[PDB]
């Protein structure tokens, strides 16, 4: 339990946020690898 | 048939052969990339599953709910990959429903949705698409796990089905259990493990779910690319065989046409 | 037996480093090749890997899992683990100050908690850098 | 030497030509439906 947990934020969202922060921390030289790791391909069917 | 029909069919089959060979080369390149990317993913998945490998984490008894994760792609022409995973998920659904357990299925591949929607339409929980068009990555798996938790289906017991890559020609449709429930995570082995708590173990289990989803996605994409290459190669071979047969037929028809027209001309000249 | 690898890159596989410190969600922990088996959730921070040899390694990691079993096999799984050099200290400070500025922007408790995750990650990044 | 050209699959009028025509029609019917929905939503404005 923390400020994020038990307040509407899933731990997966926590991981996404910290991973995005780390990727943004990377310089533009290594930004291509960060974009490669970032997966936005999967969409939703409902 | 006539000369024109043979020519049309032969040209169409030639074009089909060229397209199949080009797709075979494309699938070979994608298979090489997936094979390169699989090794870190393989290590990551083995590490994620190591905790449950070294602990006898087994479901105690019957559970009302059960989620089945059928990992597949949207593209076709993959041979029996989607067929095998669909057969496996159907068998598992029937077996678990025979015990009176509520069965829900999540399919990351539109092909799985199409195959199972004729019968298992209601059991679909959340369907995903655009899988296999680009190499899978941990972001997509994280999104899938996030919406799986957000779906509101608190499955006490879970499992995942995917086609594990064994070799360039061989693959195995493997089933891996998922103990996403916090209570089922706690067992006799967790007594030895320190700082287990409840929330920490819950977050760890969610992250392990994301990790196994990512590992299954990588294995499935490697298997799909290998099978795509093999199927395109077989299609190209069949097209080439048909091409040579039709070429022989076309030569026979061309010679027959020439002979017939010359015979008509000669008969007309002689009857004059 | 240290198993450290991101979803994309591999750092250590069965390495006998015998000393690893992880930024756990609850705090900090130290592996000593005999540490009590436990499962630890990673927190925005840096994993300073201390090999058996005198040399050490410093990698800033995202959230993840620290799985140390009864044996020495530790499977450290970090979502975004990179060395400190690839990062930018100036961009680090800029992101930290912008996130501090935008912390109050998110009226929702969950969204403000998310921005708090952001500021915490940036603060750990600043301390590492 | 006998050769081929571009767009010879539909010229033969075999199974593959009809398959391609049906696939194109089914895809573009959905695309036309989506475009009509978007145009109606725009025209409501």
């Amino acid at each position: 339990v923390a400020y994020w947990r038990q307040a509407g934020l899933s731990y997966i969202r926590y991981s996404q946020i910290c991973a995005k922060a780390v990727r943004d921390a990377l310089k533009a030289e290594f930004k291509a690898n960060a974009e490669k790791t970032s997966g936005s391909n999967v969409k939703i069917v409902k | 048939a006539t000369l024109k029909d043979i020519t049309r069919r032969l040209k169409s089959i030639k074009n089909i052969q060229k397209i199949t060979k080009s797709m075979k080369m494309v699938a070979a390149a994608k298979y090489a990339r997936a094979e390169r990317d699989l090794k870190p993913a393989r290590v990551y998945g083995i590490g994620s599953l190591a905790l449950y490998e070294k602990a006898d984490i087994k479901v105690p008894e019957d559970k009302k709910k059960h989620l089945i994760i059928g990992v597949s792609s949207d593209r076709g022409l993959c041979g029996a990959i989607h067929s095998s995973v669909a057969k496996q998920i159907k068998s598992e659904v029937a077996n678990l429903t025979a015990a009176g357990k509520e069965v829900k299925i999540v399919g990351v591949g539109d092909k799985i949705r199409g195959i199972l929607h004729r019968t298992h339409s209601d059991q679909f929980l959340v369907t995903f698409k655009e899988v296999g068009r680009k190499p899978p990555t941990f972001g997509d798996a994280s999104v899938i796990a996030l919406e799986l938790l957000n779906s509101g289906y608190e499955f006490d017991e879970g499992s995942i089905i995917f086609n594990r890559f064994r070799s360039v020609i061989s693959y195995k449709t493997e089933e891996k259990p998922i103990f996403s429930l916090d209570t089922v995570a706690s067992a006799e082995s967790m007594s030895i493990y320190d700082d287990i708590d409840a929330d920490v173990l819950r977050n760890y289990q969610e992250y392990s779910l994301a990790n196994i989803i990512y590992y299954s996605l990588k294995e499935s994409t490697t298997s799909e690319q290998s099978a795509r290459m093999t199927a395109m190669d077989n299609a190209s071979k069949n097209a080439s065989e048909m091409i040579d047969k039709l070429t022989l037929t076309f030569n026979r028809t061309r010679q027959a046409v020439i002979t017939k027209e010359l015979i008509e001309i000669i008969s007309g000249a002689a009857a004059l | 037996s240290f198993t450290f690898a991101s979803p994309t890159q591999v750092f250590f596989n069965g390495a006998n480093v015998r000393q690893v410190d992880v930024p756990t969600q609850t705090g900090a922990f130290g592996i000593l090749a005999s540490h009590v088996p436990t499962l630890q959730v990673l927190r925005p921070g840096l994993v300073v890997v201390h090999a058996e040899d005198g040399t050490t390694s410093k990698y800033f990691v995202s959230s993840g899992s620290v799985t140390v079993n009864a044996d020495s096999s530790v499977q450290l799984l970090a979502e975004e683990a990179v060395t400190l050099d690839m990062l930018d200290p100036g961009v680090a400070k800029a992101n930290l100050e912008k996130a501090q500025s935008e912390l109050l922007g998110a009226a929702d408790e969950a969204s403000r908690a998310e921005i708090q995750i952001r500021i915490e990650a940036n603060e750990a990044l600043v301390k590492a850098l | 030497g006998v050769r081929s050209g571009a767009g010879a699959v539909r010229d033969a009028g075999g199974a593959f030509g009809k398959k391609e025509q049906a696939d194109e029609e089914r895809y573009f019917r959905a695309r036309a439906r989506e475009q009509l929905a978007a145009l109606k939503k725009h025209h409501e404005n």
